[PDB]
């Protein structure tokens, strides 16, 4: 018959430092085994200060897109300012859940800066929960990246060991290792990466290369 | 997803774990379950976590409304079948939720279980969630309305620390949010791990 | 009558809309008052008889726990209003989850105004503008904040603003009184001072009722017990 | 449909339609009715009665639901429709709240249709000015009065209808708090102030009580004729 | 007599009055202007105060991005405009993924108040408008009518006294193509004080302007932002 | 729309009365008199007949008396046309009630539902009211024996004997002087109605082709309507006439 | 499942009902009470599913309620129970199909008393005594055996004991406690809760 | 759409130096069969874009129609606007999509070609409303076949002058030939350049089958 | 006395005053004209500048309805917008339904038809805008059809709508159009607008043209540069 939603692939990661919150996905658009096309960038922009990534079904994530940018501006020309971090969070919980009945089937971290100037990130699922957390994963690749993550950032299961806030210049090297730990052993991740920081000043989009294979 | 929440003389005391997962995965940790509505209202959440979540904020909607039209400050009977009414019109869609709902009203120390097709039920003690069942045992222990406040939290602690020791969908840290005549207050928030081996020995 | 609702006259002005702000003057005199520090209501209850019970009629109601309000003219379209308002605030925290700004609540009222026709439209549609002009006090991220609405759907934000039965009595004199940083407590004695002398009864705990909101406080309205000690230093 | 405004506004910025309406009860028949301690009274006078109609049928003086209690003056074909509008809404109510209904829930709700039938398209104001009486919890006598424009508000004493100027002007003297200390005093000022409306008549008094969690109790035309007995 | 008082009914002239009537409601009220070069387009609107004590009206709406509209006429009627309008440049990015021609965008308006002046029981919208706007074609400036008739200017002056501003536009219209940005504002700012009495001057809190140009998006300044146009123009 | 056109029909009069109302009334003033007595056993209508020629068939039924209900009928004074219209309305309300409740609709039940109706052609919609005020008779489990009279308005009231139509006012005044309450019988009460028929007749004489008497008793738990045939009702003249004199 | 009983007397309805409200495998609330009622005389028992019957027996409730504020007199058993039908009844093929099981009891001054039994498809029934539920397998026989349309509110009570202590042997359900009450001339009147301590 | 009727095949294109060649199989295909063997798969779209697209060929008509007023209207204003590649590319991914929430898809892929403003525009659109934009493209079974043949070029050669690419293109097209079951032997290479969209006409490929001799 | 009210009223004598009210409305509009050849069709409009602040183009009176049909319109132009709104959409729907070019004849039948719709009502009025169609096709030749506010449709050689008719029409009947080129028309047509043109209560106005024939291959185009610069010359050479 006719099957809506394909698994388009795509990984996103988010880390909400003090100063500064780091959202990186992979450029990789494929559908089965066959990779359409090497540059499709995940990551999105919002505002100056939220950086949205969307992993799943690509029609949905351009869909989705579309339909939030539009109430970014319906918010700003009714309110007259931009929306917050959390304000973005639960309008996109209600625009996820309008669609309770026939679901988008992406999921949404949104990371960025809140009122208070820290790092701020909700993660979300396709029927529009969200929590705040330091760090979430999404889409193929997930599974490899929150583990990784939880000993490097929550110094987790390791006695007597010191709890210093996560630096960004620890933190670009611990979102690429992880990825160059996670294309290599994931088929869905790879042929390049693009880390957009968004931090006080603005945000600094970096591009990584990862395995082509 | 574990739940459970009972009444006594000093009051309702709530029970939660901070788990929820997806299939053999774990999605996140810490995840808070207990929904806040009013101050003197306290939901929780079971099932689908974006339904009761969403609609547990409806409640809260619909418990301002009224309190800004009558000003007569909703009592947790009404509130409890403002939140089935509403399930009610959506029934057959596949909206799942558990739920219960706290509070202390004119009357008295009101609990109440609503469910996602419309179960409204008043009582002492309630647990909801996928071990629920483990619950019921170390709270029918020898639990008892003249238990003082001290006493009262122990139970509280020893029967989610036990109900996530036997169920796998079930962990995390153990919230606990007490009920008073002004309004609830958050007892603690404690890993069960940290807990284990302290009734362990 | 020869004119239907939107019938522009000769000199390019609603009837309806003409006639609507000819029925504000026959309402109640209300004063709201700006402050840094937080926004200060008044309003006369105007008492028919002595039998009237006055505790029952509130012509200053709570729009949100950060937003007040007050009503002249016709009470009785009030209410669809302030119905109107109070869901509008609680659809705004549902949605993004925060308190709707004193701007946004106009403009929510505000879209109602002219809403109103008799062909192409509704069941719901109104035959006749609304009656009554709402003053909006809150408090918000940008401070305290006061606006005026009129039946023409003109929302203007005010430094202070007096509606109701006399409104150039008031406004004459209260321009002149209102300066600048003048706080809260100095507001509702020259609030109650204007007011006062513009009504016909005189100043009592009952006759009259007061109200208030600041930044760290929710909305508040002065019991009977606090306005006996207010109306003493008049 | 028929979409047509005909509640306007006026050069002098009066609407004819709602003013008309009140016209209609300028004209009703005379209802009053007071407040007490633990009980209160509604009284409603009828000049029609030819002794050939059936007093039953012809009641004025009502009950919403079994704390509530009203009465009306007016065009009394308008008050059915109101009357069975607002019984509706009290078990609405009560299938919303499991608690009973609020003797000012059911005023509001009887007042917005009253603005909705003003504003809405094709319309006519109702003609009726409805008095609402009942225990809130805790047991408080209240005591409403709604007017054809929307506009409730509350009165220890009250009257409406024909000749509910001269009634007032008993009831503003003679209402103390000395007085309503005793039920049947309470009833007796209700008595007494219909002897402004009297033709030189007063069997054709209707009266009715409501104390505590009792239901409404109408007096019957004897029990009546002995509080008429003491007068000197 | 009984021609004036419906929309649909035509005189012995062929005029109808109600739409007539209706372009009264854009003489009363507070006078706008605007004028493009060959690369930025700006609007400047003249903020009319109620009284000194309450604030002023917004005369400047946004739009889009690129795009920006100056109300005068009735206030609560331009926003039901301005919310249709919105709509039309968000449904234009939402499908194209392009920014609308202003060319198109004007043509939708033409057919939205075209409606209520065929329809009997309606009333023509009573607001009269200019958009600004930049586009591939270049900036434009359209002025619109409660007739729904919309024109294509190089400057326009609408609202109450506006006739005395056209005059003005007229005798400078060969310098307005190389005026920089802000030579160009400040050509817009002396057609204003044309139409108020000499007793009244412009100043922060009631003048607002908005300016859409090549590299700049359409941006509102408000009060202190229209101070250092202010300043350096001599009255 | 073209409102000039529009005769505004809900609208109120300066004093408060509609006029579509009071000029329907003055329809029903120049239309057939009917009258009712409500006595210990049984309820009868006595009504007046405006159309009379030696060409008319007579072909259906009692020509200005209905049968709304097994347990209910009613009499019409005013527009023959609008009293159609409300009685397949009468007959839908009845056997709506009967479909829910599976018992006879009380007498009180269906006038104000059917009031309900006159209400919403007064209130709202533009269109004309109806010209029809009706009378009513029936039994119930509860009231026993009831006698109603609405009006174009839905204005109606229990009553214990009554008149409508033409020179009501001058029957009503002749019931309140003989009309005795609870000793009337219907042998007492059919000898009362051509009493003061006879004397508000504006054709003498009383010929048995102008008035018809239709009764209501209720025997063996069956409410029983029955139309007085031509017969029975001169045998009941004749009786009054003797009475006259001897 | 819920379980439902009740008896007609000459002068009297005696119904029961279980306590228990059941979720999955544990028991939530023991005390919860099916005895919903519409009137003063007229009880109504509704068991099914949990969320279908408080729903619906609550739109009846209010219905009944309403029709004795508008005519001063409230329904006779029989009336309610043809109306509670005929509600049932359009919902079966509409899209919100409701599943539930009734019992309308009630006493009249002149009918007298009156039970009614209902299903899920809304096919009325007027029994002299009836039951819902598994339950209502091991009971019913009981009922045929010692009742008699002579009995009294002593023996009913002593016979309402026979048939509910054995649903605690055969029935594998726990029900511990039973909800009693009977009706007379004089209204509802709440019997002593039947209880076995396990 | 479940089973289209009359099916397409496999679209080739491919962005060259101030150019994009776009190559289409004249063959329509109903279910296994070759029955309409001379149809023409590749749309010119105003004058700067060209559209041709695979699966069914029904819908390629409806969208044919709709597209053709969308430029015609376009061109009736005169306003000197015109939709760009990118466009009309922005706008099929709508229609994709907005028939799919509706569970109507139409059934189809499109690759829209052009060049503007001295910029290449090959993109690609889906049934499912998935869209992207690649320097080299393929529909149905190219994918598998002629785009490792167009990125191996494009990894060493990422910038292919007009000769080459015809080149290139013909030898993508002779293996489709080869190596598709429902592809055809006479096609249209239609090449959009500053000058205009220019539809060549029916040709054919030079296919040496001499290793027949060598399985012998 | 109320008869002329509305359009579903008769006056005594017949005459419908509402859609002859409508009529005037395009008696005060400016004039334009239309005119066929051996080629083709050729139009020409009096657009009459109100002020300089307007741009060069604005207000435009000639709509393309289609690629091979042109328009022309002389009446309020706000009612114009609208009907070439709605021109456009049934050349669209006869492109959609019977996919090919719309013939001329048919498309100025539906355009009077719905014309024609809105003075039969009380609830709308007449339009107030008369306008002509030409079109030209290899397999029909010149084709012209104007409309008028009452939708009646008509065939001319040449015709003039707006303000100056009688004047305008008195000057085509001079010259014989039937075997002259479209060539050669072009210049005639510009000779006829500013012969017909008077300044007295007008400025200045803004010639516009068109060419649909042989010499655009059906494609209704607006007259080039150069085409229009030698022709609006000629006009200006011959003026004297």
């Amino acid at each position: 018959r006719f099957s809506p939603y394909a698994f388009n692939g795509g990984t996103v990661l988010a880390i909400a430092g003090e100063d500064f919150s780091i959202v990186a996905s992979d450029t990789r658009l494929s559908e089965g085994f066959s990779i359409h096309t090497r540059d499709s960038p995940k990551c999105y922009k919002l505002t100056d200060k939220t950086v949205i990534g969307c992993s799943g079904f690509h029609g949905d994530c351009l869909t989705l897109t579309k339909i939030i940018e539009a109430r970014l501006k319906m918010y700003k020309h009714s309110n007259n300012k931009a929306m917050t971090t959390g304000a973005i969070a639960a309008m996109l919980s209600t625009i996820l859940y309008s669609r309770r009945f026939f679901p988008y089937y992406v999921y949404n971290i949104i990371g960025g800066l809140d009122e208070e100037g820290k790092g701020a990130v909700y993660s979300f699922d396709p029927v529009g929960s969200y929590q705040r957390d330091s760090f979430k994963a999404g889409g193929s690749a997930s599974a490899m990246l929150q583990p990784l993550l939880d000993n490097q950032v929550g110094f987790k299961n390791m006695q007597n060991v010191e709890h210093v806030p996560l630096s960004l210049d620890r933190a670009m090297r611990l979102v690429k290792d992880v990825f160059i730990s996670a294309a290599e052993r994931d088929v869905y991740t790879g042929d390049a990466l693009k880390v957009c920081i968004v931090t006080k000043e603005g945000i600094r989009g970096e591009t990584v290369p990862l395995r082509k294979d | 997803t574990t739940t459970l929440a009972f009444k006594f003389q000093h009051g309702v005391i709530v029970a939660v774990d901070s788990r929820a997962s997806a299939g053999n995965y774990i999605a996140t940790l810490k995840v808070n379950k207990v929904i806040e509505i009013n101050p003197y209202l306290l939901g929780t959440m079971s099932g689908c976590a974006a339904d009761c979540l969403y609609w547990e904020r409806l409640l809260a909607k619909e418990c301002r409304l009224y309190y800004l039209r009558n000003g007569e400050r909703i009592s947790v009977s009404a509130a409890s079948k403002l939140l089935s009414n509403m399930m009610c019109q959506y029934r057959g869609m596949g909206l799942s939720m558990g739920s219960m709902i706290c509070g202390w009203d004119k009357k008295g120390p009101g609990l109440y279980y609503v469910d996602e097709n419309g179960t409204r039920l008043s009582g002492n003690m309630f647990s909801t969630g996928s071990g629920n069942s483990h619950a019921y045992g170390v709270m029918d222990s020898g639990y008892r309305p003249d238990l003082s406040i001290e006493e009262a939290y122990d139970l509280g602690r020893r029967a989610i620390v036990h109900a996530t020791h036997r169920d796998s969908y079930s962990g995390g840290v153990v919230n606990m949010y007490h009920m008073k005549e002004d309004g609830w207050v958050k007892v603690e928030s404690t890993d069960v791990s940290d807990l284990m081996h302290q009734y362990r020995e | 009558y020869d004119r239907g609702v939107n019938t522009f006259s000769p000199e390019g002005r609603l009837f309806q809309v003409e006639y609507a702000i000819e029925a504000i003057k026959l309402g109640s005199t209300a004063i709201g008052i700006q402050t840094s520090e937080g926004v200060c209501l008044a309003v006369e209850k105007r008492i028919t008889s002595p039998l009237m019970e006055p505790s029952s009629i509130e012509k200053i109601v709570e729009i949100d726990a950060h937003i007040g309000c007050a009503m002249s003219g016709l009470i009785a379209d009030a209410k669809t209003l302030i119905d109107k308002a109070r869901v509008e605030t609680q659809n705004h925290w549902f949605t993004y989850n925060e308190t709707m700004t004193v701007e946004s609540v106009t403009q929510a009222v505000s879209n109602l105004a002219l809403q109103f026709g008799e062909e192409d439209a509704d069941p719901g549609a109104m035959s006749r503008p609304f009656g009554v002009a709402l003053l909006f006090g809150g408090v918000d991220e940008k401070g305290p904040q006061l606006f005026h609405m009129d039946p023409s759907g003109t929302f203007v934000q005010c430094d202070a603003r007096a509606i109701g039965s006399a409104s150039e009595g008031a406004q004459s004199s209260l321009q002149e009184v209102y300066h600048k940083s003048m706080t809260l407590k100095e507001a509702i004695k020259s609030s109650l001072i204007i007011l006062k002398q513009v009504m016909e009864e005189k100043l009592n705990a009952t006759n009259i009722e007061l109200a208030t909101v600041q930044p760290g406080q929710n909305f508040h309205m002065f019991t009977k017990e606090e306005l006996e000690e207010v109306i003493k230093d008049i | 449909s028929y979409d047509r405004a005909i509640t306007v506004f006026s050069p002098d910025g009066h609407l004819f339609q709602v003013e008309y309406a009140q016209e209609a009860v300028k004209k009703g028949s005379t209802a009053v009715g007071v407040r007490g301690k633990d009980i209160v009274v509604l009284g409603v006078e009828k000049k029609s009665v030819a002794k050939l109609q059936d007093e039953r049928t012809v009641r004025k003086i009502c009950a919403l639901d079994d704390n509530v209690c009203m009465a009306f003056a007016g065009l009394t074909a308008d008050a059915r429709i109101v009357i069975n509008r607002a019984r509706v809404e009290c078990q609405s109510h009560r299938l919303t709240v499991e608690d009973p209904v609020t003797v000012e829930y059911i005023t509001r709700y009887i007042a917005s249709l009253k603005q909705r039938y003003t504003q809405s398209n094709g319309r006519r104001p109702f003609g009726i000015s409805a008095l609402i009486v009942g225990f809130d919890f805790d047991g408080t006598p209240r005591l409403y009065q709604t007017d054809p424009s929307g506009t409730y508000h509350a009165w220890k004493a009250n009257a409406i209808g024909r000749g509910a100027k001269s009634v007032r002007e008993f009831l503003e003297k003679n209402y103390t708090d000395e007085a309503i200390e005793t039920d049947d005093l309470t009833i007796k000022l209700v008595i007494k102030a219909l002897l402004e409306v009297v033709q030189s008549g007063g069997k054709n008094i209707e009266l009715a009580v409501m104390r505590r969690d009792q239901p409404l109790k109408i007096l019957n035309p004897e029990e009546i004729e002995k509080y008429v007995a003491e007068i000197e | 007599n009984q021609y004036d008082n419906d929309v649909t009914v035509w005189s012995p002239q062929g005029r109808i009055h109600q739409i007539e009537y209706a372009m009264e409601a854009v003489k009363q009220g507070s006078a706008t202007v605007g004028l493009k070069s060959k690369t930025h387009a700006v609007l400047v609107a003249l903020k009319r105060a109620q009284s000194e004590l309450a604030a002023h009206q917004k005369k400047i709406l946004h739009v889009d991005n690129h795009i920006g509209i100056s109300i005068a006429g009735l206030t609560a009627d331009a926003r039901l405009l301005c919310n249709f309008m919105r709509q039309e440049c968000l449904d234009s990015r939402f499908v194209f993924d392009r920014p609308l021609p202003v060319s198109r965008l004007v043509s939708l308006i033409g057919s939205k108040t075209q409606i209520p002046t065929q329809r009997y029981g309606r009333r023509p919208y009573g607001v009269g408008l200019l958009i600004a706007g930049y586009d591939d074609m270049g900036p434009h400036i359209f002025q619109t009518c409660p007739s729904a008739n919309y024109f294509d200017c190089r400057a326009m002056s609408i609202g109450a006294r506006s006739q005395s501003a056209r005059t003005y536009l007229e005798r400078h219209m060969s310098e307005f193509m190389e005026c920089n940005l802000n030579e160009l504002v400040k050509h817009g700012l002396r057609a204003l004080r044309e139409t108020l009495p000499a007793e009244q001057d412009l100043t922060t809190k009631n003048v607002s302007i908005g300016i859409v140009g090549k590299d700049l998006e359409f941006t509102i300044y408000d009060d202190d932002d229209v101070s250092p146009f202010l300043e350096g123009l001599e009255e | 729309m073209s409102r000039r056109y529009d005769s505004r029909t809900t609208i109120f009069s300066p004093e408060g009365r509609l006029y579509q109302v009071e000029y329907a009334m003055e329809a029903i003033g120049h239309a057939g008199t009917c009258l009712g007595i409500l006595a210990n056993d049984g309820v009868l209508l006595a009504a007046e007949r405006r159309n009379i020629h030696k060409l008319l068939d007579e072909v259906f039924f009692s020509e200005k008396i209905y049968k709304l209900n097994e347990d209910m009928a009613c009499s019409v004074a005013g527009i023959t046309s609008d009293a159609n219209v409300l009685t397949n309305e009468l007959r839908l309300i009845a056997q709506r009630y009967l479909l829910q409740y599976q018992e006879p609709i009380p007498c009180e039940q269906l006038v104000t539902a059917l009031c309900d109706i006159k209400q919403a052609y007064t209130q709202f919609g533009g269109k004309r009211p109806f010209g029809v005020s009706l009378l009513y008779i029936g039994w119930d489990k509860h009231y026993g024996f009831q006698l109603y009279q609405s009006d174009p308005s839905g204005n109606y009231g229990g009553w214990k004997a009554t008149c409508i139509g033409n020179n009501s006012a001058a029957a009503v005044s002749m019931l309140k002087q003989d009309y005795k309450e609870g000793e009337m019988t219907l042998k007492s009460a059919l000898a009362l109605a051509i009493k003061v028929l006879n004397k508000t007749m504006d054709v003498s004489k009383l010929s048995a082709e102008k008035v018809e008497i239709a009764t209501l008793t209720r025997e063996n738990g069956k409410t029983v309507i029955r139309v007085l045939k031509q017969k029975e009702v001169e045998q009941l003249i004749k009786k009054h006439e003797e009475e006259e004199a001897k | 499942m819920e379980y439902l009983i009740g008896i007609q007397g000459p002068d009297y309805v005696l119904v029961a009902s279980d306590r228990v409200a059941a979720s999955n495998i544990v028991q939530m609330k023991d005390d919860h009470d099916k005895m919903f009622k519409m009137s003063e005389k007229i009880l109504l028992l509704c068991v099914g599913e949990a969320g279908d019957t408080v729903q619906f027996a609550e739109y009846i409730q209010k219905n009944v309620q309403l029709y004795k504020m508008r005519n001063g007199y409230e329904l006779s058993p029989t009336a309610a129970a043809n109306f509670t039908r005929r509600n049932l009844a359009d919902y079966l093929r509409s899209r919100t199909p409701y599943h539930v099981n009734l019992l309308l009891a009630g006493y009249d001054e002149h009918e007298g008393p009156a039970l009614y039994y209902m299903d899920y498809l809304a096919a009325l029934a007027k029994a002299p005594f009836a039951a819902h539920g598994y339950g209502a397998f091991l009971t019913l026989s009981i009922l045929d055996r010692y009742y008699t349309p002579t009995i009294s509110r002593e023996k009913a009570v002593e016979l309402l004991r026979k048939c509910l202590e054995e649903l605690q042997k055969r029935f594998i359900l726990n029900l511990p406690t039973f909800s009693v009450r009977i009706i007379d001339r004089n209204g509802i009147h709440d019997l002593d809760n039947i209880s076995f301590p396990k | 759409t479940q089973n289209p009727m009359v099916t397409g095949t496999s679209v080739l294109g491919l962005k060259f130096e101030g150019g994009v060649v776009i190559a289409a199989d004249m063959l329509g295909s109903y279910g296994s069969l070759a029955r309409f063997r001379n149809i023409s798969r590749i749309m010119r779209v105003n004058n700067s874009t060209m559209l041709g697209a695979s699966g069914d060929y029904a819908d390629f008509q409806y969208l044919k129609q709709v597209l053709g007023q969308m430029v015609i209207d376009e061109e009736l204003l005169g306003d000197g606007h015109s939709y760009s590649p990118k466009a009309i590319h922005s706008w099929l991914t709508r229609a994709m999509y907005s028939r799919r929430s509706k569970m109507n898809p139409l059934w189809n892929t499109m690759v829209i070609g052009g060049y503007a403003d001295g910029e290449s525009f090959l993109g690609y659109v889906d049934m499912l409303g998935v869209a992207y934009e690649a320097p080299s493209l393929a529909t149905g079974y190219g994918a598998y076949l002629a785009q490792p043949l167009l990125r191996e070029v494009l990894e060493k050669q990422p910038v292919l002058s007009q000769t080459e690419a015809r080149e290139l293109v013909e030898r993508c097209m002779r293996v489709l030939y080869y190596r598709d079951a429902r592809s055809y032997n006479r096609f249209q290479i239609a090449t959009v350049t500053e000058k205009g969209v220019e539809i060549e006409g029916p040709l054919s490929a030079e296919t040496n089958w001499d290793i027949a001799h060598m399985i012998s | 006395t109320g008869y002329d009210l509305s359009a579903s009223t008769f006056s005594p004598d017949g005459r419908v005053f509402q859609v002859e009210y409508a009529m005037k409305a395009v008696e005060n509009s400016s004039t334009a004209i239309g005119i066929r050849c051996k080629d083709g069709v050729v139009f020409g409009v009096e657009k009459l500048v109100l002020s300089k602040l307007y741009e060069e183009g604005s207000n435009k009176r000639l709509f393309n309805v289609d690629r091979h049909v042109g328009m022309a319109v002389a009446g309020l132009l706000a009612d114009a917008r609208s009907l070439a709104d709605i021109a456009r959409e049934e050349a669209s729907n006869f492109r959609s339904n019977f996919g090919y070019n719309i013939p001329l004849k048919h498309l100025a039948d539906r355009v009077a038809m719905y014309v024609h719709a809105y003075t039969l009502y009380s609830a709308v009025r007449p339009f107030g805008c008369s306008f002509m169609l030409g079109s030209y096709s290899v397999n029909d030749g010149a084709q012209l059809y104007m409309i008028d506010p009452s939708g009646v449709s008509y065939g001319y050689w040449g015709c003039a709508i707006g303000k100056a008719r009688q004047a305008a029409k008195t000057e085509i009947e001079k010259l014989q159009m039937k075997e002259m080129t479209c060539r050669d028309v072009v210049k005639e047509v510009a000779k006829i607008i500013y012969i017909v043109h008077d300044e007295v209560k007008d400025k200045a106005f803004e010639l516009e043209l068109s060419w649909v024939g042989e010499i655009t291959n059906g494609r209704h185009e607006i007259v080039p540069k150069d085409v229009r610069e030698e022709a609006e010359k000629y006009a200006k050479e011959s003026l004297k």
